[PDB]
């Protein structure tokens, strides 16, 4: 059988953009054929940690859906992006199960999302009333009521904008730069799996 | 509940404050190695938003009543947030001390002596009356440069202190202190568990009982001194009296380091410089930096960050911008660790880049704290866990370990006398100096000593303590302290006296940690990594815990203790007892000449 229709990996990591932790981009993947050479060949990758599934793996044992979840956190936030982990990160912008079968991926990105002004396009979630569930998003731009008196919508003391930004600039420090973070999620259903690896003869 | 709205209070501030806090401290770099105009007025509207955002959160967070806060470190968190300051007065007073204290910075800063009969010959301090403190030999010109200081900075700053003082004291007693000078000494009080209670007011007594034992070895390395003098000075100076206050290498007697050409004792031996060693081998600042850097890691503390090697300046430009030739280490936030230090290739630059690359490791060690509590436990230890780096980098094991020094040297007796005289002329002179000056200062604010008796009480004290005459009889008119940069500019005086005491203290811990068999001066704690991770203990913590915690966790004592100050100089207090049988130990309070 000949090799065709590979999944659309280089629109997932080679995107021009990625987006903030609190509005996390997803994206479904199935029907194709999935190679996993070109992520392991690429050097830069601060954290390769896989769940569930071994990587070298990937390409044999087969899927009915792969979904690729991108967003940028700082680099001391990386660690939070596991099963089982609490921060900023974990509780109010993105969560993953306890039964998670997949692989987190993080690079370094100062050199496209870091600037001398300081980088205001990224942002994330710092006060929430109730943790995340996992795979859920809130993009949700409410004043937070930390106290007793309504908020009434306008800021002050008690009464928080939840929504700060990761400026970046790029004379910080490695646990501060920009990581550019994609999450392999594979789920397997009772429809057949049709999100399979390279074939060899 | 109230605990919780300060979490979230200062969750909230935390992230908004490392940002402003992170472009202010970055303006204030971009002006520091590039100085314009435009750098200038950046780093002012910088500092202008960060301090307007502090005051602002400043009085949100004194609404919190901390006495339903139960755990610690948020309440040391709100408790250093609630520290007002210069604010708690009105705006006028606050703009009327402002302009008080810019004015005293900026008549300072322009002081002018100038020749009698000579009216061309007009000096400056900075660029050549502290030449003629630190060189000269001619008992008149040391005279004149002493006395016209005096006269043209006291006659014009007596007024000013006067006010300075009762702005301070409304200041301090706005913030529910006594005095300004118990503000000064909250800046040692520690609330915490049970034995590790601190007071202000017992800070002074714990001075005074440091400086009950120091006055033996003050007392020894003073008659050496005034023998020496007496030397150079035939018959100008007593053998029973005090020494003159001109004749002390400094424009104030602060440092006694300047009298070591005269005051040596051994003159045939030379002393330890490696500067034409670092010129043979072809040292430059880059490799400076990493000898410094591999010291840190063998003691086993972290590397420098690729940050710090690609943002820092450890050279002269000279490509047209001007830069301020103080070394200093910065911390700008979010992972960012600099360095500003013009490193000529020298012996003293080596030691200052050892003595900076400690203030970056401890920075980099309580970047872990939150924002409020990335500070050093108080104001004398960060630069004690910068003196120890120094005192080590200087040892003859260390620049033999290196190659700078050749592996056949000889360490005979009387080089480690002449370089323990060096160290005590400019670590033992300058206790009893710092000392009697924040005694004067406090005695001042608290009101003990009267407003129109300043200069008599002072010029007493001198001659009690310090064992310092004056040459020339000042009345009430002068104000011989206010000539000095600390004073006039409104800067703590005791953290020196503070961190003389903590260096040697740590110095003894990291030894007895490095299982060091020798005489405490000649200690290396190099190739150690438990002395490292006993001092990264305490620089992990910050201000997060009591100082008297991060001093026990260092030192195994709660308190100042110079017993380990004394057995660092007890080669050098053996050998001033050995020469002082025949002549008088100790000073007259009385005028001799
Ligand atoms: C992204 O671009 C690099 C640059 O050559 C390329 O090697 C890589 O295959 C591309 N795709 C992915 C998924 O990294
Ligand atoms: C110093 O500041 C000026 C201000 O515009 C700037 O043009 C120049 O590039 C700066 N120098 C360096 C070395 O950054
Ligand atoms: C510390 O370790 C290095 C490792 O090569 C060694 O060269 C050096 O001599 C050691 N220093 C001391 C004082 O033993």
């Amino acid at each position: 059988p000949n090799i065709t229709n590979l999944c659309p990996f280089d629109e997932v990591f080679n995107a021009t953009r990625f987006a903030s932790v609190y509005a996390w981009n997803r994206k479904r993947i199935s029907n194709c054929v999935a190679d996993y050479s070109v992520l392991y060949n690429f050097a830069p990758f601060f954290a390769f940690k896989c769940y569930g599934v071994s990587p070298t793996k990937l390409n044999d044992l087969c899927f009915t859906n792969v979904y690729a979840d991108s967003f940028v956190i700082r680099g001391n936030e990386v660690s939070q992006i596991a099963p089982g982990q609490t921060g900023n990160i974990a509780d109010y912008n993105y969560k993953l199960p306890d039964d998670f079968t997949g692989c987190v991926i993080a690079w370094n990105s100062n050199k496209l999302d870091s600037k001398v002004g300081g980088n205001y396009n990224y942002l994330y979630r710092l006060f929430r009333k109730s943790n995340l569930k996992p795979f859920e998003r809130d993009i949700s731009t409410e004043i937070y009521q930390a106290g007793n008196k309504p908020c009434n919508g306008v800021a002050g003391f008690n009464c928080y904008f939840p929504l700060r930004s990761y400026g970046f600039r790029p004379t910080y420090g490695v646990g501060h730069q920009p990581y550019r973070v994609v999450v392999l999620s594979f789920e397997l259903l009772h429809a057949p799996a049709t999100v399979c690896g390279p074939k060899k003869s | 509940l109230t605990e919780e709205n300060a979490k979230t209070f200062l969750n909230n501030f935390n992230q908004e404050a490392e940002d402003l806090s992170y472009q202010s401290s970055l303006a204030s770099w971009n002006y520091n190695t590039n100085i314009t105009e435009e750098n200038a007025q950046k780093m002012s509207e910088a500092a202008a938003k960060w301090s307007a955002f502090y005051e602002e959160q400043s009085k949100t967070a004194q609404s919190f009543s901390l006495q339903e806060i139960q755990t610690p470190i948020i309440k040391r968190q709100l408790q250093a947030l609630q520290q007002s300051g210069s604010s708690a007065l009105s705006a006028d007073k606050n703009k009327q001390l402002n302009t008080i204290l810019n004015t005293m910075s900026t008549i300072y800063s322009t002081g002018k002596v100038c020749n009698p009969k000579n009216p061309q010959e007009c000096l400056l301090l900075e660029p050549g009356l502290d030449e003629i403190m630190a060189t000269s030999t001619d008992y008149n010109s040391r005279l004149w440069a002493w006395e016209g200081w005096r006269a043209e900075v006291g006659k014009q700053l007596r007024p000013l202190y006067e006010e300075y003082v009762v702005l301070k004291n409304e200041m301090a007693r706005a913030n529910n202190y006594n005095d300004y000078g118990d503000y000064w000494r909250g800046d040692y009080e520690a609330e915490g568990a049970d034995g590790y209670n601190y007071n202000r007011n017992q800070l002074i007594e714990d001075v005074e009982r440091t400086f009950a034992e120091i006055k033996p070895l003050y007392e020894h390395l003073h008659a050496y001194v005034r023998r020496k003098l007496m030397d150079t000075y035939p018959s100008y100076i007593s053998p029973t009296g005090c020494l003159p206050a001109h004749l002390l290498g400094d424009m104030w007697g602060r440092f006694w380091t300047n009298l070591y050409p005269l005051t040596v004792p051994f003159a045939q031996k030379p002393n330890i410089d490696v500067t034409d060693a670092m010129m043979n081998q072809g040292w430059d600042a880059e490799r400076i930096f990493q000898e410094a850097e591999k010291f840190f890691v063998s003691v086993g503390l972290p590397h420098m960050t690729q940050g710090f090697w690609a943002n820092s300046m450890l050279t002269e430009p000279a490509d047209g911008r001007k830069v301020v030739c103080h070394p200093t280490a910065w911390d700008l936030g979010h992972g960012d660790f600099r360095i500003k230090m013009c490193t000529k290739v020298t012996m003293d630059n080596f030691l200052t880049a050892h003595h900076e690359m400690g203030h970056i490791q401890y920075d980099m060690a309580y970047a872990r704290q939150p924002f409020l509590l990335r500070n050093g436990a108080n104001e004398g230890f960060h630069e004690a866990v910068g003196e120890i780096m120094s005192l080590s980098a200087a040892t003859p094991k260390h620049l033999k370990s290196i190659g700078l020094l050749p592996s056949d040297f000889q360490e005979d007796s009387e080089t480690e006398i002449n370089f323990l005289l060096k160290q005590a002329l400019t670590i033992v002179g300058t206790l009893p100096f710092t000392y009697m000056l924040e005694k004067w200062r406090w005695m001042v604010f608290r009101g003990e000593i009267p407003k129109e008796q300043w200069m008599k009480k002072w010029w007493e004290m001198k001659r009690e303590i310090v064992g310092v005459v004056e040459p020339l009889p000042h009345d009430e008119t002068y104000c011989d302290p206010a000539s000095l940069f600390h004073v006039s500019n409104d800067y703590s005086f005791i953290r020196y006296y503070t961190r003389t005491i903590y260096q040697f203290q740590f110095q003894e811990a990291l030894c007895q940690a490095a299982k060091y068999n020798g005489s405490l001066h000649k200690c290396d704690i190099s190739n150690s990594t438990e002395a490292g991770q006993k001092l990264l203990k305490m620089l992990s913590l910050g201000n997060s815990e009591p100082w008297t915690k991060a001093l026990e966790n260092v030192v195994g004592a709660r308190n100042m203790d110079v017993k380990p100050l004394l057995n660092y100089f007890q080669p050098l207090f053996d050998w001033l007892k050995e020469q002082n049988r025949n002549s008088f130990v100790g000073w007259n309070t009385e005028w001799s000449p």
